[PDB]
């Protein structure tokens, strides 16, 4: 049987949200992922090993003679040497950097580990830091809070069989990440008519008009989400929603208030 | 039986737990080979509090719903019910209903993952799934669950056939170093369960998409919901024939695998752990409720939640008390905060960082210590549980008592980690019950009126709760308002009540207390500890935030 491509998924400081939204994958769904395209050698929420046993895991797909990928979740704390965020009784940050160093490439899964995500919003209390800033490589970055799991997983399939996707400045694939949220919504025409919903409550509001006056961030967000859809089902925007600019270095204090464009 | 034990004497330390969400490292002291002493000691901070102080109030469920991607949407439910309570707003109808049925579709996807992708593999030995005989498993699965395709010989054989190619790959993958390979004392099941469960955890991958798509039709997107605003929800597409006809489909596909598999696999291990019936058990139980016919206010919330609220004490069913949210507060006495934060309630909620050093026993915890009139308080489907048979609520006497006697145990079997993971099957089957009847109450009314969000003015000061019972239980989060901004705003959240460190007089939290009594047969592979801390359902993101 042949090998399967090694694959190391570090959690770092994140909120689970990202994995969650990985094993949203239906193209292909996460078990045929698993079990037939990749080896899945390390990851904490789905492992069987827990403790020494996990530990040891990991240090053997670290060593691994074909080498591994690194997916890295969240983003990392540094205040007082690394140790407000640790696993197996070291710092996040100093395993994070044994693991990089050998790494085949790092995929960033999320808006924290591609940029540092909510914990570095101000006053960011654990100097939390986006894992190209901690690290000081280049990574290939799906951002996102979640990013679709299409994106994603499309990432990692691309990086496995044809190579470094098309990257834009912040890191973020072309793919993926080439096209405002804005000039693919459904409310376009509205916002080009000047025809905005004042309120959650109003008429307008009930029409479906545009939400740009309720902090729609759509304009300045580069994203898929109306295009894909999550979930195969929904977006924001169409559930009614301004978007929060969620794909976004640093929103939380670039995008905020989220209800508001001041 | 006997239940497997060990003549081990000296320290066991579990980090990092996997199988949970974040960072989790236990320690325990053992002596022949019982567990004797315990601490819980989560590892990460993040400080969402902190973050909050000076922004919008309406910012505040953004932020807080990624205090966690599991329980993904419960937090910014929670943060809207707060917010809500402090500018003095009743959501309309429709946004009751829209808010309660996202809370229901987000029990069914939690705990169908909790059970089979975190939980499963603690009592399911994987590999032993290749000893067994596909005609003589399906003979067995006709004999513990419903008939079903995906039962059948040949689909359990394909099941099998694709774990042994895994499995002779030699790239072990999620399974390398596991507990149970080899074999392990403590796990006792025969090949064919392993099989049946196996094949049932491959299944649960593509039926928790199905159930994450219904959340979505309300929420947006899961994870990480985008439908609730101050007032109520923005979701008029919600309301509406074809979305909600989908919703019930896809509820329903999702209903019938909690039917068909969850609850059988659930039994079926039940019935082989029986002796986990007497392991693990705690003494106090709170919930906030959930599922409320008038949340117009906390107080209304607390008195209407179809799974009820209450206070129970010492494990007298005979006394449920209302609950007193003057009566909660916070201690950081054993925490990595600054000295002189302890006994705060929420509204005076303090945040202030201090770390001193792996495994110190004087403080050892990113969580806080909630206690209540000086008790710790276990949370969460348990809780719920016996709240509600104690009241009598006929839907959880139904199947509380249809699992009494399957098990032939008595209700007093349910104060245990086996009762713990129990329960959560019991709540789960209960919500899918309803489904049908709260998706008719939204259909038909937001065919009669749309209305969605009520008006409401932002004051210049006051303060709010919003109290939600999520997945793992007791979530309540608490705002200041001064200057129209956020003064304070303070979680408390279901996992803190579970697993946070001790309280200020020394007293163990939930599952410390559970671990005592844990036996270890094997301290090489301390899969008895994992039982116990995975029946509380950890989430350590949640618990610190
Ligand atoms: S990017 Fe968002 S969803 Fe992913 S780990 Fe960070 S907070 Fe959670
Ligand atoms: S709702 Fe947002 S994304 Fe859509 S047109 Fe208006 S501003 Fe643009
Ligand atoms: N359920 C859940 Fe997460 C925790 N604890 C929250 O709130
Ligand atoms: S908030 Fe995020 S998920 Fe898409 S709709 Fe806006 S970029
Ligand atoms: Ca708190
Ligand atoms: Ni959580």
């Amino acid at each position: 049987a042949k090998h399967r491509p090694s694959v190391v998924w570090l959690h770092n400081a994140e909120c689970t949200g990202c994995t969650e939204a990985a094993i949203r994958t239906i193209k292909p769904y996460i078990d045929a992922l698993i079990l037939d395209t990749i080896s899945l050698d390390y990851q904490e929420t789905i492992m069987a090993a827990a403790g020494e046993a996990a530990e040891a895991a990991l240090h053997q797909a670290l060593e691994g003679k074909d080498g591994y990928y690194l997916v890295v979740e969240g983003g990392l704390p540094t205040i007082d040497g690394g140790q407000w965020g640790m696993v197996a009784g070291h710092p996040m940050i100093e395993t994070t950097k044994k693991a990089a160093a050998k790494a085949k490439g790092i995929i960033c899964i999320g808006t924290c580990s591609a940029y540092g995500g909510v914990q570095k919003a101000k006053p960011n209390p654990s100097q939390a830091k986006g894992v190209s800033e901690a690290l000081g490589v280049k990574t290939i970055n799906i951002p996102g809070c979640p990013p679709n799991p299409i994106n994603f997983v499309g990432a990692v399939v691309h990086v496995l069989t044809k190579g470094i996707p098309d990257l834009d400045e912040n890191g973020r694939p072309k793919l993926f990440y080439g096209e405002l949220v804005h000039d693919n919504c459904p409310r376009l025409p509205h916002f080009e008519a000047s025809e905005f919903a004042p309120s959650f409550d109003s008429e307008e509001a009930k029409k479906g008009f545009c939400l740009y006056e309720l902090g729609c961030k759509g304009p300045v967000t580069y994203n898929n989400c109306p295009k894909v859809l999550f979930n195969q089902v929904n977006w924001p925007v169409q559930a009614g929603h301004p978007c929060l600019g969620c794909s976004e270095p640093d929103f939380w204090d670039t995008m905020t208030p989220f209800y508001e464009q001041g | 039986k006997p239940t497997p034990q060990s003549t081990f004497t000296g320290p066991i330390v579990v980090d990092p737990i996997t199988r949970i969400e974040g960072h989790l490292r236990i320690m325990v002291e053992v002596e022949n080979g019982k567990v004797k002493d315990a601490w819980s000691s989560s590892q990460l901070f993040r400080g969402l509090e902190i973050i909050l102080k000076g922004r919008d109030p309406r910012d505040a469920q953004h932020f807080t719903q990624r205090a966690c991607g599991v329980c993904t949407y419960v937090h910014a439910l929670a943060s809207s019910r707060c917010v809500d309570d402090a500018v003095k707003v009743s959501i309309p109808a429709n946004a009751r209903m829209m808010r309660n049925l996202v809370m229901a579709s987000q029990y069914l996807h939690d705990h169908l993952v909790h059970f089979y992708h975190l939980h499963a593999l603690d009592w399911v030995d994987v590999t032993a799934a290749l000893k067994a005989d596909p005609n003589k498993a399906a003979k067995l699965a006709a004999s513990i669950a419903p008939a079903r395709p995906g039962n059948s010989a040949k689909a359990l054989k394909a099941v099998q056939d694709k774990l042994k190619a895994f499995v002779e790959s030699g790239q072990l993958g999620i399974f390398t170093n596991a507990y149970f390979l080899g074999g392990h004392k403590a796990y006792y099941l025969p090949p064919e369960v392993d099989l049946i469960a196996t094949a049932h955890y491959l299944e649960a991958l593509h039926m928790q998409v199905k159930a994450a798509s219904a959340m979505a039709i309300l929420g947006g997107k899961n994870p990480h919901t985008q439908f609730t605003v101050v007032g109520g929800c923005s979701n008029y597409q919600g309301l509406t024939k074809d979305p909600l006809a989908n919703y019930l489909a896809l509820s329903k596909e999702v209903c019938q695998f909690v039917n068909e598999c969850y609850i059988p696999d659930l039994l079926a291990v039940a019935g082989f752990y029986k002796d986990w019936g007497g392991i693990g058990g705690t003494s106090n139980y709170l919930a906030f409720g959930e599922f409320a016919t008038d949340d117009s206010s906390p107080e209304k919330h607390l008195a209407t939640s179809q799974f009820p609220s209450g206070v129970i004490t010492g494990r007298d069913l005979g006394k449920v008390d209302n609950v007193d949210l003057g009566a909660i507060y916070e201690d950081v006495k054993y925490s990595w905060y600054a000295p002189g934060g302890d006994g705060k309630h929420p509204y005076d909620g303090v945040t202030d960082p201090k770390y001193t050093k792996l495994d110190d026993k004087d403080h050892y915890s990113w969580m806080k210590a909630p206690r209540y009139k000086g008790k710790a308080m276990e949370v969460g489907p348990l809780a719920r549980t016996f709240i509600a048979y104690a009241k009598g609520q006929p839907d959880f006497k139904k199947v509380v008592d249809m699992v009494l006697g399957k098990l032939s145990v008595p209700a007093t079997a349910l104060h245990s980690t086996l009762g713990r993971t129990a329960a959560r099957g019991i709540e789960t089957a209960i919500v899918c019950a309803n489904m049908e009847k709260w998706i008719k109450e939204m259909a038909d009314s937001g065919a009669k009126d749309n209305t969605l969000c009520a008006k409401w003015e932002m004051p210049e000061e006051s303060k709010g709760v919003g109290l939600a019972d999520a997945p793992r239980g007791a979530l309540s989060h608490w705002i200041r308002i001064k200057g129209k901004k956020i003064d304070n705003f303070q979680l408390v959240v279901p996992c803190t009540w579970n697993l946070g460190p001790r309280g200020a007089q020394g007293d163990k939290s939930p599952v410390e207390e559970a671990l005592i009594g844990t036996p270890i047969a094997d301290p090489k592979r301390p899969v008895e500890i994992l039982r116990t801390v995975h029946a509380f359902d950890p989430c350590i993101a949640c618990g610190v935030h």
